[PDB]
RNA sequence: AUCUAGUCCGGGGCAGGCUGAAGGUGGGGGAAACCCCACUGGAGGGCCGAAUAGGGGUUCUGACGUGCAAUUCGUUCCCUUG
RNA sequence: GCGUCUGAGGGGUAACCCAGGCUAGGGAACUCGGCAAAUUAGCCCCGUAACUUCGGGAGAAGGGGUGCCUAUCGUGGUUUAA
RNA sequence: CAGCCUGGGGCCUCGUGAACGCCCUGAGCCGGUGCACAGUCCGGCAUCUCCCUACACCGAGAGAAGACCCCGUGGAGCUUCA
RNA sequence: UUUGCUACAUCGAUGUCGGCUCUUCCCACCCUGGAGGUGCAGCUGCCUCCAAGGGUAGGGCUGCCCGCCCGUUAAAGGGGAGCGUGAGCUGGGUUUAGACCGUCGCGAGACAGGUCGGACUCUAAGGGUAGGGAGUGCGGACCGCUUGAGGGGAAGGAACCCCUAGUACGAGAGGAACAGGGUUCCGGGGCCUCCAGUUUACCGGUUGUCCGGUAGGGCAAUGCCGGGCAGCCGCGCCCUGAGGGGUAACCGCUGAAAGCAUCUAAGCGGGAACCCCUCCCCUAAAAGAGGCGGUCAGGCGCCGGGGCCUUCCCCUAGAAGAGGGGGUUGAUGGGGUGGGGAUGUAAGCUCCAAGGUUGUAAGACCGAGGAGUUUAGUCCGCCACUCCCAAUCAGGCUCCCCC
C-alpha cells in the first residue's frame, strides 16, 4: 500500500495507519510523512521528493 | 468476554485521572477514569488500561442527570499506537469510552465514530449498535 | 510503613563479573533422548536481525494457520572441523577426568590456521597409534564420548579474524562402541550444520552478552530514582541505606560492571536453513556487519551477544514442545537497515 | 562614633517610558441653572523599568560550607520624585 | 584594551556530581505544600464584570493585526524660506 | 518511569603541595560473658599476599569541658505587695 | 511489638517524630499449597491442623502514627533489626531567640492552649561491600581443552478465559471439580527487525549585526525553527518445563499387647508452593591445591634457537589495567571507485515577475520571488571491491626439560 503524503510504497510490517473521527484512513511510510501532514501541514505538490510534484 | 483468549494487551495508554470522551448518546460528554477493573500491580505504579478494557469513570461534563455519577465503560479508541498480530500499527485521533449497563449492554442507543475490532469482538452488545468498526 | 516491594535484581546471578572466555561450553547436556549417534550442538556467528512472515505451526496457538509477523536473528554457520576424539571415565578418586585424547590431522588436515592457537603436534610426535588402543582396551568403563571441533573463521570475511576457536561437543546415540565408530568418521572432516540440526527444531543458545562497562545502580539493578526535590537535591541516582548492621554489611546494590556476562537461553526455534544468500541479505549490507556468504540459520526471536559474537547452539534441555518440519515463510524483509 | 545609631552643616546623584488632578479654549444642547464631547495643561510620599546607574535582600530552605569570602556567588525577586 | 579574573596535557570522554536542551501516551496521579520547571510576554486597533471611599478596579477578562518586495499618499521640521 | 545529548569536574599523565581522625595496628563474622550492645575475652565457623576504581553500612565514625535536666548556703539583667 | 515501675550504662554529647530509598528476618497464616469436620446437596460460608517457597498494590483527608473513606484485588496479614537506615536525602512535626490571641498574674511574665516566621557541617587511616588488575604456591618455561568437592537462586509466582459443561447436584432458583489448552499481569534474563525517544555527526530555512555588495563565513551558552542516519534506549520485541528422592499434618495394610477390637507398639504402604537432586550463575588457593594433547631444533659453558610482552594498524572490549583481532605468506585503518542512506533540489546561466527608471521608438536596467538545467549540491562515527599509502624500525623478559 501507498503513503498518503509522498505516494510511495509501504512494505508490510512498517508504517502507521491513522484513523480520523470521520472514519477516513491515512497511511504513512515514516514519521517524516506523518509530521508533514498532521504537524507541519506542508503541501506535497511543491516538493519533488513526492510523487505528487508533477 | 469473547476475544481475551488472544494476546489482549497493547501499549499502556490510559491511567487513573486520565480524561476521555464519551462516544455515545447517553448524555455524558467527558469523564475521568476512576478505576481499572482487574489490574493488580507493584509499588508506586499507577494502574493502566488500553483498548477493550473495562473501566470505572466519573462524568465531569454532561446532562444534569448523569453529571458527577459513577459508571462502567469500555475503551474503544486510543491515541497511542498499538500493533495488531499481523504486524500493522493503528492509531486513533482521541481516547474514547462507551458507557455500559452492569450486565454489559450499552446505555446509549448509538455510538459515535469508529471502533476498534478488539472492542467489538470482546463486547458483542456494543458491536450491535456500532456503525463503523475499524 | 514498610509496604511490600520485591527486591531489585536476582540474587542468584552474583557475582556479575566479566566472562573469562568468549565461547563458553555447556556444563550439562540433554539426555540420550532415544536417538542414534549424532552430535548435540553446533557453533555459529551472530550477524544481524530482520523479520519474516510465516504461517503458524503450533497446533495449540491462537493464530493457527494464519500469517503472523515475527522477528528473526541471522546466524552464519560454515562447517566446523573435527579435530580429536575424547573419552571420559570415572578414574580413581571417583571423578570424571579425561581418559585420553586421540588426535588425527596428519593424514589429511595439515593446517597452519590451527597453529595460530596451538603450536600443534610435530611430525615426530604423531604417536597417536597407541592412544586409540587405550580407548578400545578401556571400553566398557567409558561414560562419555566428546569430539573436539574447530571453527573456520577464515571463511567469513566480515569477521576479520583467522585464528579459530576450539570447543568440545558431546555425542549422544546408540552404544558406546557405536559412538566410537561414529566419532572416528568425523575426525579430520568437515561437519555441515545440516548433519546436526533440521528446520523446525528448538535449541539452547549459550554465549556472552554485549558489554557495557562500569555502570550505576539504576541501570545495573533498576533501582528507583529519588522522587521530586531529591531530583533537585544532593544526588538522586543512588540507594539510601547500605544495610543496617556490622554483620558483614550485606548484599545490597552497588555500582560496577554491566554486560559481557555468560548467559543461556531456552527454546529458540530454527525456522530455516539456507544456502542462497540472496534471499537473506538486505540492500546495502547488514549494518555494521557485512554480507552473508555461507550457510545461515534463521532463528526466531532475539539472541544474546553483539554482532560477530561466537554462539554455541545446543539441543533443548527443557523443551516446551516437539515441532514438525516446515514453518512456511511467505515474506522476508530485505529492505535497507539504514534510514 | 574611620564600623554602626541619631542629628546638624556643606556637597554629588536617580537611562527610558505611561497615566493625565485642578485650571484654560472651542463646539453641541436646552430661557435659565447647568450638562455632554474634543483638545490644551502637567499634579501625585501615582505606575512599568538599566548584570556592574544607585539602593534592598524574598524564593530555590540552589552552590560553597578545612570557602573566593569569620557572611560570598548564582537564580528568582523588591524600590527607584521621594 | 585584553587572552594574567595567571597551572597544564590525554581521553569513542566510565559511575557520579554542579549548570543546560529535548521527550511518545497521560497531565499534579508527586508532595507538608504545583517547591522547582513550563505557560504568557513588545507595539497598534477593538473590548472590558462584580465591587467601590466614585478617585479606582484596569494592562481586568477577552478578540484581531504585525515579515519581505514594488510603488505611493498625508502631516510636520530645516535651509536669509508665510 | 525513565531515556538520550551538551559545558565544567571526576578518570589517566606532568608540576605545586596541605588538614581532621591516631593507647596499639593486633580490627572476618555469628552466638554469648561482662556496669546489662566487644577489634582484642569464651565457643565456633571462616581466612594465600599486594594494587586500582567505586560505595558510604560499621568503627556506640570526626568536629565542640551538653544549650535540655538537677545540684552549688555560684552569678547577671528585669520586676514588685520581698 | 504498648503503657508504666526501677535508676544499672552513657551529661569533656551514641544527632531526638514522621516520610522517602534499600536490605534482611519472625510466625501468633491475610492470600497462594495439603488434610479434615460441619447444623457440608451444589455455589458460597464457618472452624481445626501442617506449612514462612511466592505475594500483599493505587488514591482522598491529617505533619503525622492510628483511623475514616473511594475504585479495584487471589489477598490488598501482623511484627523485629539502637521504635533498621539524617558521615543517604527531606524538614511538614517538635524544643531557642521575633510576634499575635485567649485565660492566668499587682508586675516582670506563664501556659502545655491556638497561630505566623525561623541554619541540617565533614576530602573516608581501618573493616565491609561492588567490580577490575599483578605475585607467590600447587609446579622447570609455555600453548590449548576440561572435571565438578564446594558456593548462591524465587527464577519464577498468580489470576482470567476455553472446553469438561449449562454437565454432576438440586423442587426450582442456581451451579462445580480432576485431566487437557490459551493468554495477561508482577518478578528475572536479554535484544534493536518494527515502532517511539534522542541524535551540540549532518542537511535546510530564517532574525539582528560584522567581514565593501553577491557568494562564503564569525557571534548571539547549537541564536532560533524544521527534518534527521549509526549508536544508545522503552513506550517496542524475545525467552522464562517438570520430574525423582525425603518427609509434615495426616490417611491406610498386616498385627499383637489385651482370645475380641485396633493405622502402631514391632513390621509395611501412601502423602504438600516444604527440604535435597535434576536446571541456571561463580568454581583447582579444593593443601587430597585434579585430569588430558602438544612445544622447549642442533653442534662443540659457547655458538645458534624457541616462546612471551611493549612498540605498529585496530574493535567485538574498555575508568587505568585487562579482553578480542591484523601485522606483507596481509584486506587491520585510511585513499580511489561502486552500493545503501540524511536533507530537500546548490552556485552560475536562460526565461517570467507586481511595478518603476530611462530611451523618438526598438531596446536595456532594478526587482521579493517563480520555472528549467536538477532526486540536484553538500554530507555519511554503514557495506563491497581494489595493495595506491601505512602496518616499518627498535627495545625488554624468559627458557633449551626428557633423551
Amino acid at each position: 500500500r501507498q503513503c498518503s503524503f509522498c505516494g510511495k510504497d509501504i512494505l508490510p510490517g512498517t508504517g502507521l495507519m491513522y484513523v480520523r473521527n470521520d472514519g477516513s484512513l491515512l497511511w504513512f511510510c515514516s514519521s517524516k510523512c506523518r509530521k508533514s501532514m498532521l504537524k507541519l501541514h506542508r503541501d506535497p505538490k511543491k516538493l519533488k521528493w513526492t510523487k505528487s510534484y508533477l | 468476554m469473547n476475544v481475551l483468549g488472544s494476546r489482549k494487551g497493547f501499549t499502556p495508554a490510559l491511567q487513573h485521572n486520565s480524561s476521555v470522551v464519551v462516544a455515545d448518546n447517553s448524555g455524558a460528554k467527558e469523564a475521568v477514569i476512576i478505576g481499572i477493573y482487574g489490574y493488580r500491580g507493584v509499588l508506586r505504579r499507577v494502574p493502566f488500561a488500553n483498548i477493550a478494557d473495562l473501566v470505572m469513570v466519573s462524568v465531569r461534563k454532561g446532562s444534569p442527570d448523569v453529571r458527577k455519577q459513577k459508571f462502567k465503560a469500555v475503551i474503544v479508541r486510543q491515541r497511542m499506537p498499538f500493533r495488531r498480530p499481523d504486524g500493522t500499527w493503528i492509531s486513533f485521533e482521541d481516547n474514547a469510552v462507551v458507557i455500559i449497563n452492569p450486565d454489559g449492554t450499552p446505555k446509549g442507543t448509538e455510538v459515535r465514530g469508529p471502533i476498534a475490532r478488539e472492542a467489538a469482538e470482546r463486547w458483542p452488545k456494543i458491536a450491535s449498535v456500532a456503525t463503523m468498526v475499524i | 510503613r514498610k509496604l511490600s516491594s520485591p527486591r531489585r535484581g536476582s540474587a542468584g546471578l552474583r557475582p556479575r563479573k566479566r566472562a573469562d572466555e568468549i565461547l563458553p561450553t555447556p556444563k550439562n547436556w540433554p539426555l540420550v533422548n532415544l536417538k542414534e549417534p549424532k552430535l548435540l550442538g553446533f557453533i555459529g556467528y551472530k550477524a544481524g536481525m530482520t523479520h519474516v512472515y510465516m504461517i503458524d505451526d503450533k497446533p495449540t496457538s491462537p493464530n493457527y494457520g494464519k500469517e503472523v509477523y515475527t522477528p528473526v536473528t541471522i546466524v552464519e554457520s560454515p562447517p566446523i572441523l573435527g579435530l580429536a576424539l575424547r573419552a571420559y571415565h570415572i578414574d580413581s578418586k571417583g571423578e570424571l577426568s579425561v581418559l585420553v585424547d586421540y588426535w588425527a590431522n596428519f593424514e589429511e588436515g595439515s593446517l597452519k590456521y590451527l597453529k595460530r592457537k596451538i603450536t600443534s603436534l610435530k611430525v615426530d610426535s604423531s604417536k597417536m597409534k597407541e592412544k586409540l588402543d587405550l580407548i578400545q582396551k578401556n571400553l566398557n568403563n567409558i561414560t562419555y564420548m566428546r569430539l573436539l571441533v574447530s571453527t573456520q573463521p577464515w571463511l567469513v570475511p566480515s569477521l576479520g579474524k583467522k585464528r579459530p576457536e576450539i570447543v568440545e561437543i558431546q555425542i549422544g546415540g546408540g552404544s558406546i562402541q557405536d559412538q566410537l565408530n561414529y566419532g572416528l568418521s568425523l575426525l579430520g572432516k568437515q561437519i555441515p550444520v545440516r548433519d546436526v540440526f533440521r528446520e523446525g527444531q528448538l535449541t539452547d543458545i549459550i554465549g556472552v552478552t554485549k558489554g557495557k562497562g562500569f555502570q550505576g545502580v539504576i541501570k545495573r539493578y533498576s533501582v528507583v530514582e529519588f522522587p521530586r526535590w531529591h531530583k533537585h537535591r544532593k544526588g538522586s541516582r543512588k540507594i539510601g541505606a547500605r544495610g543496617p548492621s556490622i554483620s558483614t554489611p550485606s548484599y545490597v546494590p552497588q555500582p560496577g560492571q554491566l554486560g559481557f556476562h555468560r548467559r543461556t537461553e531456552y527454546n529458540k526455534r530454527i525456522i530455516k536453513i539456507g544456502d542462497n544468500v540472496n534471499e537473506i541479505n538486505p540492500a546495502g549490507g547488514i549494518v555494521n556487519y557485512g554480507l552473508v556468504k555461507n550457510t545461515y540459520l534463521v532463528i526466531e526471536g532475539s539472541v544474546l551477544g553483539s554482532r560477530k559474537r561466537p554462539l554455541f547452539l545446543r539441543y533443548p534441555i527443557r523443551p516446551s514442545w516437539s515441532p514438525e518440519s516446515a514453518p512456511k515463510i511467505t515474506y522476508v524483509n530485505l529492505a535497507s537497515q539504514q534510514g
